[PDB]
């Protein structure tokens, strides 16, 4: 048989269904999901990091002038300063007075800590979805495997192919670039490995982190040694990416919506709460038994003996059956008002048991059905004294779940009552228009 | 090794959660709502304050310190009752739909 409905995306929350197949015992069916992971398709552009600008040694050629090539190297620098008369150790450089030489090139180069602490830039695009279900139906134990988040591939969990559906939103917390440093993620944009403003993120930029292709602007701009001494200065704008560090904002995983927690390795966005999913299984035939080996029920008479408002299982009902004959049939309430603990019961020949449920209306108007036969329940329940748990509500709440008894008095009168007076004056006008077509013939 | 901070002293009161915080080093509280919005905040603590925080029935998350983060979600307790007489009725449907049965009466 075939059993196909729709479950909401919660991910502690069992979805309990009972299919019926006409002819055979129901089978009580139990869909559990365990993950929920969206995983874009990312690429990665370009890593960055703290710099590090490394001075060779300064030529001393110092009776004369020299010059330099233009050497490939990032952000390379080269001068010439004229007379500057150095003083070593020992005494005097060279006996040349007022006419000198003094190269002092610069380079940049990214620093040692490059490999252990970096920032990669990705571009996402909306890629797959998928989720790890835990199931079981009638007997068979709990059995779980993975599936895909769309409507095409189906996935053998024990005997039972189960197709689940697409998500009802296309909602993804992450923006087409993102930024991974460490353990978390962030939503900053990039200027894309062609420009870099020296000062903000892009001062760096090499494609991989063994790679030997730099870009580095970080204004570099030599300056004149002093007094005589052999030392090239230099004058730079700070890094960036140790700017960035300390103005980063609030992660991607402290401030996503829905309550999704970020992971990293394939880039993961786990158990968001959006939407709805459909899902359709395929139950084997060897799991219907016939209906003459299993209780039938009847003359069923429901009371709820005391009921919670609260979305903890505080409700409480004991019903009463006559059976045909005792064994094991499960109960299922199929309304959205309340949902039921327990799965399957004990019968016996004119007896009667109890469950416990989880309603969030004041007045519960749910019926259930026990062995294939079903039975009305009501109610009156109270609110709790409780203020704040740590536990994510059962139930679902309704529009109507908060109206009570005396609330809807209150409405039918208002609501009565101004139709009743708008009625009366449309009578009483019909009534004077017949009385004064009689005067005249 | 990093240091933990201590544990706050929480207070619950109807869609409200109060933290009583006594830190002895600056330390970060970052909270977010696990609804459609999450409505983020971040202050890092330095002197022991009291922070009063709006929990609805979607949910609340809380990060103090060092310690992992806890959730808490709020009830449908109320003040009033709905049975009874009319002033009765209106104080209850106020405190749990606030603007509802302002524009409903």
């Amino acid at each position: 048989y075939e059993h196909t409905a729709v479950m909401p995306n919660k991910v502690g929350i069992p979805y309990k269904a009972l299919v019926e197949r006409p002819g055979y015992a129901p089978v009580h069916l139990q869909i559990q999901l365990v993950n929920t992971r969206i995983i874009p398709s990312t690429n990665l552009e370009y890593i960055t990091c703290k710099y590090k600008t490394k001075v060779p040694s300064p030529v001393v050629k110092c009776c004369g002038a020299t010059q330099c090539t233009s050497k490939p190297h990032p952000d390379y620098q080269c001068q010439v300063f004229s007379g500057v008369y150095p003083f070593m150790w020992g005494g005097a450089y060279c006996f040349c007075d007022t006419e000198n030489t003094q190269m002092s090139e610069a380079y940049v180069e990214r620093s040692e800590e490059c490999s252990i602490d970096h920032a990669k830039a990705y571009k996402v695009h909306t890629g797959t979805v998928q989720a790890m279900v835990n199931i079981t139906y009638g007997s068979v134990s709990w059995r779980s495997a993975d599936v895909y988040v769309n409507g095409e591939t189906p996935a053998k969990i024990g005997d039972a192919k189960l197709i689940i559906g697409p998500l009802s939103s296309a909602w993804s917390p992450f923006d087409n670039k993102v930024v991974v440093y460490g353990h978390e993620v962030y939503n900053y944009d990039f200027p894309e490995y062609g420009t870099g403003k020296a000062g903000s993120f892009g001062d760096l930029q090499s494609r991989t982190s063994t790679s030997n292709d730099l870009y580095a602007n970080t204004n570099l701009k030599l300056q004149r040694p002093q007094a005589g001494i052999v030392h090239t200065p230099f004058t730079q704008v700070p890094s960036g990416f140790e700017r960035w560090k300390k103005d980063k904002g609030a992660p991607l995983n402290d401030v996503a919506p829905f309550g999704c927690s970020i992971a990293l390795e394939p880039l993961r966005a786990e158990n968001c709460a959006v939407g709805s999913i459909p899902i359709s299984i395929d139950i084997p035939d060897a799991a219907f038994t016939r209906i003459s080996e299993t209780p039938t029920v009847s003359d069923l008479e429901c009371k709820i003996t005391e009921c919670t408002y609260a979305f903890d299982f505080g409700g409480i009902a004991t019903v009463a059956y006559k059976s045909s004959k005792a064994g094991n049939c499960p109960i299922h309430s199929p309304s959205g008002v309340a949902v039921i603990k327990e799965n399957d019961v004990t019968l016996a020949e004119s007896g009667s048991f109890t469950f416990h449920f989880s309603t969030a209306n004041i007045h519960p108007a749910f019926k259930l059905q026990v062995c294939t036969s079903a039975v009305t329940c009501k109610g009156d329940c109270k609110p709790p004294k409780d203020h704040i748990v740590d536990y994510p509500a059962q139930h679902t709440e309704s529009f109507t779940s908060a109206i009570s008894a005396t609330a809807w008095s209150w409405i039918k009168v208002l609501v009565g009552g101004t139709s009743a007076f708008i009625v009366l004056g449309l009578i009483a006008t019909a009534v004077v228009a017949l009385v004064l077509f009689f005067h005249r013939h | 090794i990093a240091t933990l901070a201590p544990e706050p002293l929480v207070e619950h009161k109807h869609r409200t959660l109060i933290l009583h915080l006594h830190p002895d080093h600056p330390t970060l509280l970052t909270t977010r709502s696990l609804g459609s919005d999450a409505n983020p905040t971040r202050q890092w603590i330095e002197r022991p304050t009291t922070v009063n925080f709006t929990v609805t029935g979607e949910g609340l998350e809380y990060t103090w310190g060092n310690h992992p983060p806890k959730r808490v979600w709020a009830q449908e307790s109320g003040e009033g009752n709905p049975h009874g007489w009319p002033h009765e009725v209106v104080v209850y449907y106020y405190n749990r739909y606030p603007l509802t049965t302002i524009i409903g009466l």
